[PDB]
């Protein structure tokens, strides 16, 4: 007998207040009865569960389930009720590893550590609250009762308590072999190291060595899986990694649900398959939430689904990490709101990519968007690589001096360089920071009745141009656009606008290159044909000529 | 320190469960030296996995030194924590130190380290170092001793302190001492030589009553904190457009004071003319502005501390480095305005300006009325979010909401 280490048990408790938990025990059939007996001893002879007396108040109804080829039952306890009372752990497995972080190993080995879990023992205190009953033949005798002595399958804690020990018991192995990498997810221990297949099987020879002292038997993985390794949907191939195939299927009835897995797959794949497109097909599913209803694709999703066929023609690869090489990520406008990016070290060879579509918006422009996805981009980064990658941007140095030198809110990107690569980022117009001497002058103004919605929108100006429209099926809101629109459209290149407008000017000042409202964007058109243009705003109903003229002329 | 002190959340109240926000490798290589010395310290200890609290945890390096301090964002535990009365029903806060000639900032936070947590309060510290790329479970660990930055360690510690003083506040009668969260702010009216070495005689206490920061000292000169009234022009030739910026500062004046009149100065501009036409005033308009001009001069009326009401900081960006703020609790009724300029390390990041404005009025906050204000900041909250923890340098966090919609009164403090 060599001594084994005991695993330290983890205390456990049901959330405050609650009991555990008393679920009757359905009938089974007898031969479900005679093959649960069977497998309870077998488990009891291995320690997993221990017979208890009539004194224990809970239970959880045990079943038995049947398969394909093996003539087999197997055992099934229900613990979604005593889980609901399980207090909450610490799940320590929320994110996984992107390959593109990876750094490559010439040697990997896959362990099995299904039946080192099972060493893993369950808290004295609470092995009362996984009690299960056996029902008896015919119902003749008490039903056989048992409680569980380790991790039941299926419970609450299970998962992050054996993950917690596992991390434990290998924290000196990892620490006193720094020159091997080890993964441990699930059942499969993954054991990595730029040692030498000899002197790599020795350190798995250690690992053993070492698991042995808690008694954990711990052979092969068997039927050792040939590259690449299938695991959390990708092909981890020793020299490079991609998603496992993607197939886009072909269809001509296109439903609710065929649009979201259509999603679903271009967007696990947009972080390996460059350029990948998905704003008029996830717009196509804008509200509805019956997975069964068919919806038209517009001739733009076609387009864009055609797009990503051909994307997903050829498969596509990325390299793995070189902590020695920079990190660098370029960024494309692609349109339409939506943004493509590629992360590299050396050219033509992407660590991985991604894409970022615009936050949802009345007015919006494409530097405000640049930056978010550039923020977006920095965030990936830290996550993967611990750090910020240097940023090749289609934006000129100068246009984004002016953009933030000049933008009423805080903004900041991290180091960049400009590429060449249209479509070029740009400011599409720049207001003028005081009054333009010798341009005409017009004092706009726009009001609309709220009960029959008729309105009026014009302008007067220093040179005696006026002009009032009269409008149906508007607000004041839109009167005062159409005032300015109206002023601009009716100006030469320079202008000066005098507006009361607190709306109008929240907008502009804004600087929307685009816009859902049309009249925003006819405004931003004109803006963008003028040479210059001030916009000043006044207080509304104070007298002030012009403006006090035009009010009158509006308001009917 | 032998006994703790019983320590409960608020009734109904959970721990706090905040995710770690994703941190660079030099900072979690940073974290992971400092936390492996506070573990051999008996300070923080590794927990299991039936502790499912959280609460993030960053470095930074506090103003002028090249060593990383570990700082733990409390925000979330601290307004779950009950609220302390720790032995008397409340430290009143020294209305006098805002008004000594200088105050210098001591980072006593580490004095905390020497008094036990109360260990059924310890799994709501829990905190996590996370891995690179998710490829290890991050580093689980709790607090046995008050940490920094929570609410409970100055409140417990309180009495602790209290007696370290003694001497030195029956020596030294006139240096107003007030304690913020991991801060001793010492206010003086005796010249800084002296104060210097009054401050030193402090730390020297605080060493034999007892750090790897306690060396430094951040000096104030609240006396010469300059407030900012509303000012109007003052021209010999005023343009139609002169006039109507005017009268629309003067309309939102209005708002703030009574008597603000445009009725005068409006009547210059009748008819449709020009903005860039020069318009002689009047007598009367010049009358008007020059009474308008007094009014301003006055404070505002009716302005009061209401100790049960939230601080809210507002600032704006005035461009080529220029900030402004205003403090309230009503609006129009500002408690104490301001502007910063030149903010050294960041001519060509906004950011950075932005959050050592920040800490700039959270200081003055805590100094004028011992609590932190909540923010307004111009700037998108994705933007902001990503890049503040870079150029934090406090060891105390305020509260921020974001402005997405550009406000119209910029113009008026610029
Ligand atoms: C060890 C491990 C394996 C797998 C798998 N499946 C997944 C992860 C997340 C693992 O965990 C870590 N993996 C790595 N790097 C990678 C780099 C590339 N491969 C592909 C591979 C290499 C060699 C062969 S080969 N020629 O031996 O057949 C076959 C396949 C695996 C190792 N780094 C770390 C750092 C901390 S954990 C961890
Ligand atoms: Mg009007
Ligand atoms: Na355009």
């Amino acid at each position: 007998m060599v001594p084994i280490s005991p695993i330290e048990t983890v205390p456990v408790k049901l959330k405050p207040g609650m009991d555990g938990p008393k679920v009757k025990q359905w009938p089974l059939t007898e031969e479900k009865i005679k093959a649960l007996v069977e497998i309870c001893t077998e488990m009891e002879k291995e320690g997993k569960i221990s017979k208890i007396g009539p004194e224990n108040p809970y239970n959880t109804p045990v079943f038995a389930i049947k398969k394909k080829d093996s003539t087999k039952w197997r055992k099934l306890v229900d613990f979604r009720e005593l889980n609901k009372r399980t207090q909450d752990f610490w799940e320590v497995q929320l994110g996984i590893p992107h390959p593109a972080g990876l750094k490559k190993k010439k040697s990997v080995t896959v362990l099995d550590v299904g039946d080192a879990y099972f060493s893993v023992p369950l808290d004295e205190d609470f092995r009362k609250y996984t009690a299960f009953t056996i029902p008896s033949i015919n119902n003749e005798t008490p039903g056989i009762r048992y409680q569980y002595n380790v991790l039941p399958q299926g419970w609450k804690g299970s998962p992050a308590i054996f993950q917690s020990s596992m991390t434990k018991i290998l924290e000196p192995f990892a620490a006193q072999n720094p020159d091997i990498v080890i993964y441990q997810y699930m059942d499969d221990l993954l054991v990595g190291s730029d040692l030498e297949i000899g002197q790599h099987r020795t350190k798995i020879e250690e690992l053993r060595q070492h698991l042995l002292r808690w008694g954990l038997t711990t052979p092969d993985k068997k039927h050792q899986k040939e590259p690449p390794f299938l695991w959390m949907g990708y092909e981890l191939h020793p020299d490079k990694w991609t998603v496992q195939p993607i197939v886009l299927p072909e269809k001509d009835s296109w439903t609710v649900n065929d649009i979201q897995k259509l999603v679903g797959k271009l967007n696990w794949a947009s972080q390996i398959y460059p350029g990948i497109k998905v704003r008029q097909l996830s717009k196509l599913l804008r509200g509805t939430k019956a997975l069964t209803e068919v919806i038209p694709l517009t001739e733009e999703a076609e387009l864009e689904l055609a797009e990503n066929r051909e994307i997903l023609k050829e498969p596509v690869h990325g390299v793995y990490y070189d902590p020695s090489k920079d990190l660098i990520a370029e960024i494309q406008k692609q349109g339409q709101g939506q943004w493509t990016y590629q992360i590299y070290q050396e050219p033509f060879k992407n660590l991985k990519t991604g894409k970022y579509a615009r936050m949802r918006g009345a007015h919006t422009n494409d530097v405000k968007q640049l930056t978010e996805a550039v923020q977006k981009i920095t965030t990936e980064s830290i996550v993967i690589w611990g750090k910020t990658p240097k940023f090749k941007l289609p934006i000129q140095k100068e246009t984004w001096e002016t953009w933030w030198t000049e933008y009423w809110q805080a903004t900041w990107i991290p180091e960049w360089e400009f590429v060449n690569t249209p479509p070029l980022v740009k400011l599409w117009y720049q207001l003028e920071k005081e009054p333009i001497v010798g341009a005409e002058t017009f004092y706009v103004d726009g009001a609309a009745n709220r009960e029959t919605k008729l309105g009026k929108a014009g302008y007067v100006t220093n040179k005696g141009r006026q002009k009032v429209v009269p409008l149906t099926n508007t607000t004041n809101q839109k009167t005062e656009l159409q005032a300015i629109y109206l002023a601009l459209q009716d100006s030469g290149l320079e202008v000066n606008i005098v507006t009361d407008s607190q709306y109008a000017l929240g907008i502009i000042q804004a600087q929307p290159d685009k816009s859902e409202s049309e009249l925003v964007n006819q405004i931003i058109e004109q803006l963008i044909k003028k040479e210059k243009v001030y916009l000043a705003w006044v207080p509304a109903h104070k007298g002030i000529g012009g403006n006090e003229q035009v009010d009158k002329l509006v308001s009917a | 320190p032998i006994e703790t002190v019983p320590v409960k959340l608020k009734p109904g109240m959970d721990g706090p469960k905040v995710k770690q926000w994703p941190l660079t490798e030099e900072k979690i290589k940073a974290l992971v030296e400092i936390c492996t010395e506070m573990e051999k310290e008996g300070k923080i200890s590794k927990i299991g996995p039936e502790n499912p609290y959280n609460t993030p945890v960053f470095a930074i390096k506090k103003k002028d030194s090249t060593k990383w301090r570990k700082l733990v964002d409390f925000r979330e535990l601290n307004k779950r924590t009950q609220d302390f009365w720790e032995v008397q029903l409340g430290i009143p806060h020294p209305a006098g130190l805002k008004k000594k000639k200088s105050v210098t900032v001591l980072d006593v936070g580490d004095a905390y380290f020497s008094v036990p947590l109360d260990e059924d309060f310890r799994k709501y510290t829990a905190f996590t170092i996370p891995s690179i790329n998710n490829e290890t479970p991050g580093i689980r660990y709790q607090y046995n001793v008050l940490p920094q930055g929570w609410k409970g360690s100055p409140a417990i510690f309180q009495s602790s302190m209290t007696k370290i003083l003694e001497p030195f506040k029956k020596q030294n009668p006139d240096i107003v001492i007030y304690q913020y969260m991991d801060d001793l702010y010492v206010g003086s009216d005796l010249e800084i030589g002296q104060h210097r070495t009054k401050i030193e005689e402090l730390r020297q206490h605080l060493l034999r009553w007892g750090p790897p920061f306690l060396w430094m000292g951040y000096e104030l000169h609240p006396d010469k904190w300059t407030v900012q009234p509303i000012v109007l022009p003052e021209k010999d030739s005023w343009t139609v457009n002169d006039i109507q910026k005017l009268v629309g500062k003067l309309n939102w004046a209005s708002q703030i004071y009574p008597g603000i009149k445009v009725r005068q100065l409006s009547k210059l501009l009748r008819g449709t003319k020009a903005l860039t036409e020069v318009i002689p005033l009047t007598e009367e308009a010049e009358l008007e502005l020059a009474e308008n001009r007094e009014i301003l001069k006055e404070p505002v009326h009716g302005v009061y501390y209401d100790p049960s009401k939230d601080l809210i900081a507002e600032i704006q960006k005035q461009g080529q480095g220029q900030w402004t703020y205003q403090i309230y609790q009503e609006p129009f009724k500002n408690l104490k305005t301001g502007k910063y300029a030149r903010m050294r390390g960041a001519h060509t990041n906004d950011v950075k300006q932005l959050t050592e404005a920040v800490q700039k009025i959270t200081t003055e906050s805590i100094v004028i009325w011992g609590k932190t204000p909540k923010f307004k900041l111009p700037i998108q909250k994705e933007t902001w979010e990503t890049w503040w923890t870079e150029y934090w340098q406090a060891t105390w966090i305020p509260e921020w909401e974001f402005v997405n919609t550009p406000p119209l009164v910029k113009l008026w403090y610029q």
